[PDB]
């Protein structure tokens, strides 16, 4: 199991970005995936859970409307797409399986 | 956590068992909590002792993994489909979660008469899930949807209740489940609960043997094993030991034991404490059970006698810190910081008297600086 998220980085508010989580090590396709995030001073907040066949999605209040999850299991890769960000999205995102996590991506709206 | 105060049904003996809405709509189920596992699965067909089974057809946000699991135990297994399903714990979470779940169409010795559950909770680590480490594990699950901290405890009620309720804080330590110090000793690997035990005492004495036979092959903290479990050669230094202690295929489970009421047995027998390594490596704690927990009554109040079980059986791998001991104590299972911790259940308690017993720390000058083989 290992996990590589990428996409973050300085965006406006009301802006948008595509987040992607390359996945390696384990058969991807088989794999309930989550992204979570973390603000600066605040608690680890779960973000999207996709079932591993990709029709069940669930999402946190916070994002609900603005965020979808989505994977590509051809090519071992998750994403998350965010459109209307505000200040508050400002977080690092970590994509998360079977109690691992990748380095993670920082995403600032100022 | 307040909410997941008395979450239990069961007792040691049959088990533990939580209860569990699956799926849209949702079926109940009452699952038993397994820290000696890591799967999570529940029956998927009739079966002649159970109740209810979980109908995958039933279930709107069911969807299969398209492949099965066999997990074989120490004696009794099962095969399943593996799935994904939405899942509520009412006593604990107004949310619903997406888990893996493996619904049993075969099994051999795993629903057993007079069994309450209908399914099992591995709450163990990644490393033991099957059919690989990465079918995300029950709490996994939990942790990262539900915000919580990356740690459990457990607290079991049944003491001297007769063998033929509990609470399970999933995120953290509820403070009215205790009283005193908790006493955490490191997770020496992440698969079982396993820790380091330094010593054995019965009755202030301590047993001959070498420090490594306690940890031969692991030493675990189990809340699906019913007794307290000893390698072969331990559980014959302890049966000999507490025998020219008091006054048989008692010791072997094969009999009961059984007196009158007027005879109060559980003064005749020896204190039994296993001693534990602190984080500080170089000072140990003391946990202690008194007659009460392995001196197990049968019947309960009603005739003039009771019978007894003795709660501590032989093992061949492992040495298993299971509910005959669980039952004296509140445990934390703090995953998040590598490490075990124990205080007293001031619900363990018979006629007012504590039937377990928690202190430290104690000098560990004695032992060898590593008793894992």
């Amino acid at each position: 199991v290992q996990l590589q998220e990428s996409g973050g980085g300085l965006v406006q508010p009301g802006g948008s970005l595509r987040l992607s989580c390359a996945a390696s090590g384990f058969t991807f396709s088989s794999a309930i995936m989550t992204w979570v995030r973390q603000a600066p001073g605040k608690g680890r907040e779960w973000v999207s859970t996709i079932g591993s066949d990709g029709s069940i999605t669930t999402y946190a209040d916070s994002v609900k409307g603005r965020f979808t999850i989505s994977r590509d299991n051809a090519r071992n890769t998750l994403y998350l797409q965010m459109n209307s960000l505000k200040p508050e999205d400002t977080a690092v995102y970590y994509c998360t399986s079977a109690g691992r996590r990748g380095p993670g991506t920082q995403v600032t709206v100022s | 956590f307040l909410a997941m105060v008395d979450n239990l049904q069961g007792d040691s003996g049959r088990g533990y068992y939580l209860e569990m809405l699956i799926g849209t709509p949702p079926q109940k189920l009452q699952i038993l909590v397994d820290t000696g596992s890591s799967n999570f699965a529940v029956a998927g067909t009739p079966h002649s002792y159970i109740d209810t089974y979980f109908d995958t057809e039933r279930s709107s946000t069911y969807r299969s993994k398209g492949f099965d699991v066999t997990v074989k135990y120490t004696q009794g297994s099962w095969t399943g489909f593996v799935g994904e399903d939405l899942v509520t714990i009412p006593k604990g979470f107004n949310t619903s979660f997406l888990v893996n779940i493996a619904t049993i169409f075969e099994s051999e010795n795993f629903f057993l008469p007079g069994i309450k559950w209908n399914g099992i909770l591995g709450l163990a680590y990644a490393t033991l899930a099957k059919p690989s480490s990465s079918l995300e594990t029950f709490f996994d699950s939990l942790v990262t949807q539900a915000n919580i901290p990356n740690v459990f405890s457990m607290q079991m009620c049944g003491a001297g209740l007769p063998v033929a309720g509990g609470s399970l804080v999933l995120g953290g330590i509820e403070p009215s489940l205790y009283k005193g110090d908790i006493w955490y000793t490191p997770i020496k690997e992440e698969w079982y609960y396993q820790i380091e035990i330094l010593k054995l005492e019965i009755g202030g004495q301590s047993l001959n043997l070498d420090c490594r036979e306690y940890n031969a092959d692991k030493a675990i903290v189990d809340s699906g094993t019913t007794l307290l479990r000893l390698p072969q050669k331990v559980f014959d230094a302890v049966v000999e030991a507490v025998a020219r202690a008091s006054l048989d295929g008692f010791w072997t489970g094969s009999q009961l034991a059984c007196w009158t009421n007027s005879e109060t047995p559980w003064s005749y027998f020896p204190k039994i404490s296993i001693y534990l390594r602190d984080e500080n490596s170089s000072r140990s704690f003391r946990i202690t059970i008194l007659p009460q927990l392995y001196i197990q009554p049968m019947m309960g109040a009603g005739l003039n006698y009771e019978c007894y079980r003795f709660g501590i059986s032989p093992s061949t791998n492992a040495l298993v810190i299971g509910a005959t001991v669980m039952e004296g104590f509140y445990v934390i299972f703090d995953r998040a910081q590598k490490r075990v911790g124990f205080a007293a259940s001031p619900c363990a308690e018979i006629a007012g008297a504590a039937v377990s017993e928690i202190s430290g720390p104690f000098s560990t000058e004695d032992v060898a600086s590593n008793c894992v083989p």
